[PDB]
């Protein structure tokens, strides 16, 4: 039907792509390929090269100069676009030959296959002071040419492209996570018991999630407050491993429970960007250039492999805590609170016949 | 600048079963961010085609449309008596959003 | 900037 | 699932009312809302819309500033702010919803509403 | 030289003790014994009984009425003081027969031996609202008589005595505890390192303790503050096990360290009661009736036995934390601080020839 | 009330 | 280890000074301090004392209120507050220290000090 | 009420080597919270006996004392020329703390 295209400043190169977003199925990954138009007389070196590459890039140390970002090459792959090589004796797609006929016998193909279990597209919420380029996981490809491979880039004779590595909600339903906990105290052997349950384990952005909680107050003290927590978990790996989390939303119920009694109730929360613009480093799905992409989707692991992947990984968990009135012979000296939490998933479904456009409401 | 939009013909009168087309074009490229709409007197509008080719659920096959460069078209392969109504070509690529004058069937 | 093309397909 | 609107009627120029549109089944964040008016015999003209998830608002220059929208998640309803009303603005207004992920059309449309002045 | 004594309200009984404080050596425990004078004609029931006993006692639940306290009998032992029994055919200390001669052949002995690994004397800081009797570990003994063991206490015809279970600092010196830690960061692989050291592992009340700290700053960020902590640890066991701690003193050094540098320094702290009266539940050595006993001494465990003793146990540890300036691509989202801590001991020496008196400055 | 005694040994 | 005292001299009645006693080797919390005066040819009479660990203060009724003590841990020294001075209070004052755990005597005594009025 | 303290004899003159005793008594029971002190002209005092029997470090054996009910006594078994000095009986059981008048040797 229709395709994209881009050309070089030198007015001698043109590229063509069938799509910009590429799906990862965990059990496999989509292949990427295409064709490029070239100007023969514009080159006499007898060598042309292009290179797909993936890396984790972001502000290097504290360099405020534009483009001074650490470049960690999580994956690199290259091919001599022209002249052809015996390693190119592989089949091609129908659209490729279509476009060859559309252009004639003066364009050459290219192809790549991603190795599974690589970091997916993601971005970190840049604060107002973050006037520099964005920080996140990127997948990009570039085209060029030279007479000797040692030759570096050339401004007028190069072109680059960007893509996104995404995921879609698994179709099969998952288990309904629920958890119960018990708490004892040292002056009364009637322990507290608590339980919380959810509706389902997968959800869509903007869709409310509800929780059902049961309370078992078996002791003399009384419950005073109940906190509701929905916290994002961030996995960071550049030099070593680090972990820290930020809450997207929370609520504190005012319910209280009498001594030696029980109670149950239900609560509902919704995450959204508007109430969180100010916060730095929030997990955001991979942008393209400057699009206001929604919150980052939970990144499913590599199935049961559980390998020590590099890059960034994200997930979410809901937690609840209980405030118990102080008293007895203890006062402020001891601790009283109890809590429990459950995991879940948030992510978009698989597009039916049309992947998301680029900021439809252009303004 | 909004999308200064033109669509024609205004309306047509004929017998049942014939094929009749309605054309649509805009002042600038819109790629495929286009849609078509239908409405009947005293009733709310209804969506027919989105992304310039997509068919909504429940639409009989005879509804059709296509893009040609910066010119756009919707068409019925063979009309039926119940199809007498108003129709609109619609774009959504930029704000402010703009509609067409409309269409008539007779 | 990138551009779009059609296909007589 | 259906949407109900109300809050208009017969007035004299200058003043203003609070037209409203009530949702059902789905929260505001799941979608975005727009507004369109129909002058008698004429076509359709977008007037306003809301992006609660993003928080932006957009209005036609013809009513820029003099019109504004409001809504609350708990109430599952929106209200139409406006002032400095022209009798020639009398038109049939319609409430409708579009998907936030992602805007590709308008599926649900209300019964509409009308205003007029003497 | 001299001894204590007490008599019953009925004017027919008199008790005699050689001391009120009894020493526990961990490897063994002191024996306790004495003699009691009695009035024969005052009794015709033909049975007299006495009972040493140990229990953990304190405010029961919320019983505000005076004397309504939970009574957990960690140890109970009793003897029919008179008439004698064949089980009494055991030797006695010389002072006992000396006192018999001083009194004549109308007094009878008693003796007990403590089973090791029982909770030692301790008290919990009673706040102003704690106008009721004190809460803590107690060792007590009572004297009485009856015609049948089913008989209960009788006010006019009974008397109770109290003692303390204490211990003295080991004579041999211990090891010098020291510790170091390392911290890495995810954008620079020059990890932080830290170390702290003390003078000795035992100390006396009121004696200052000094620490030596070395600093190893290898990264771009800079240290902003250093917290000094000395926290008491309280072990609680009535129905189950519980743990919580309270700080006695602390300091926050203002020193800062430049990027990629090292530093060292020394600090000194002194625990004392005056700055901590307000706090409830502080660890206080066993009071007698109302004496302003100093802070509780650390309770040495039962050697390498490490049994699951009941009651209360106490120890102390010094801790230090570092405040690191936030920055980089992280901001407020991540965590920065590092810390380390060491244990130690604080306690009195063994009295030379005179155990502490009862509030010498009587007022 | 408590009480004390001597020891003339 | 020794103790040094100073802060007296010759005055006229009514005013007052700040006699001081400086410690060494051990902090205040390790011990408690007292004060004693000696009228010419007479014996000894306790006047004041400080219990840093417990924070109490105690004074003779002969000087209650009109006399007070002060001290600082860091300075390792104490200062003697007093006012409303009688010429007949002229006596030789001595500084001394006793164990906090536990008071059983006075081991260390300073060189003493004297006051007088004309 | 403070401890009204009586100590006698005031002073004694005799030859070296003889045994001489100094007595002390109080208005009320003091158990054994008593001590004795010594001083020389123009010199600070010195502690001799605490707890009414305890001997301080460095004290020659000839220094002695004992308790007798509510009456108290200090004594030197055999005197020496250097021992000519002032001596005090001292209590510490209650505040206000009180001293005796003193003692003389000649």
């Amino acid at each position: 039907t229709r395709v994209f295209k881009k050309a070089s400043p030198n007015g001698k190169l043109t590229v063509y792509l069938g799509k910009r977003d590429f799906v990862d199925h965990i059990d496999l990954v989509d292949p990427v390929d295409g064709v490029v138009l070239v100007d023969p007389e514009y080159l006499k070196e007898r060598r042309v090269y292009v290179t797909l590459t993936c890396a984790f890039r972001y502000g290097r140390e504290d360099l405020d100069v534009l483009g001074l970002t650490f470049r960690k090459d999580l994956f690199v792959a290259n091919v001599q676009s022209f002249p052809p090589a015996p390693e190119d004796k592989k089949p091609l797609t129908r659209l490729q030959e279509r476009l060859i006929k559309k252009l004639g016998e003066h364009a050459y193909p290219f192809t790549f296959e991603i190795p599974p279990n690589l970091p997916c597209s993601v971005t970190l919420q840049p604060g107002p002071e973050d006037t520099g380029k964005a920080c996140g996981v990127d997948y990009e490809v570039k085209a060029f040419c030279a007479e000797n491979l040692e030759e570096k880039i050339h401004k007028r004779n190069s072109v680059r492209l960007v893509i996104r590595k995404v995921q879609y909600a698994p179709e099969r339903p998952g288990p309904q996570p629920t958890a119960e906990t018990t708490r004892q105290f040292l002056m009364s052997d009637k322990p507290l018991h608590l339980e919380a349950s959810l509706d389902k384990e997968i959800y869509y952005h903007g869709e409310p999630i509800s929780v059902n909680v049961h309370v078992t107050n078996n002791t003399n003290k009384t419950v005073k407050k109940i906190k509701i927590s929905v916290r994002q978990y961030a996995d960071i790996c550049l030099f070593n491993t680090a972990q820290y989390k930020c809450p997207v939303a929370m609520e504190e119920a005012d319910d209280t429970v009498a001594p030696s009694s029980t109670f149950c109730k239900v609560y509902t929360l919704t995450p959204f960007l508007a109430n969180n613009r100010e916060k730095r480093g929030l997990a955001l799905d991979g942008k393209l250039k400057h699009e206001d992409t929604n919150l980052a989707s939970s990144t499913l692991l590599r199935e049961g492999a559980n390998r020590e992947i590099l890059g960034i990984i994200v997930s979410y968990k809901v937690k609840v805590k209980l405030v118990v009135s102080r008293g007895g012979l203890l006062g402020d000296l001891a601790s009283s609170d109890v809590a429990v939490e459950l995991p879940f998933t948030l992510m978009h479904p698989k597009p039916k016949e049309e992947p998301p456009h680029r900021e439809v409401p252009e303004s | 600048s909004d999308i200064q939009m033109t669509q024609s013909p205004s309306s047509l009168s004929a017998s049942v079963g014939d094929r009749v087309t309605i054309t649509c074009r805009a002042s600038q490229s819109v790629s495929s961010a286009v849609a078509w709409y239908q409405q009947k007197p005293g009733k709310a509008p209804k969506l027919l085609i989105y992304s310039a080719s997509s068919l909504y659920s429940g639409v009989p096959s005879r509804f059709s449309g296509s893009r040609s460069g910066t010119d756009f078209t919707l068409t019925i392969s063979s009309l039926q008596p119940e199809d007498f109504a108003t129709y609109y070509c619609q774009q959504y690529k930029y704000v402010p959003v703009t509609f067409g004058q409309g269409t008539k069937v007779e | 900037e990138s551009e779009s093309s059609s296909f007589h397909s | 699932v259906q949407l109900v609107e109300s809050g208009g009627g017969l007035v004299q120029p200058g003043g203003s009312l609070r037209l409203s549109c009530a949702a059902s089944g789905f929260n505001v964040y799941s979608s975005s809302i727009h507004w369109v008016r129909q002058a008698p015999g004429k076509g359709l003209e977008w007037v306003a819309s809301i992006s609660s998830y993003y928080g932006y608002t957009y209005y036609a220059d013809s009513v820029k500033g003099r019109f504004t929208i409001s809504a609350d998640t708990s109430k599952n309803t929106a209200y139409l702010q406006m002032n400095s009303l022209r009798a020639e603005d009398t038109a049939v207004y319609y409430c409708a919803r579009s998907r936030q992920f992602w805007y590709s059309g308008l599926d649900y449309w209300g019964q509409g509403t009308l205003v007029t002045v003497s």
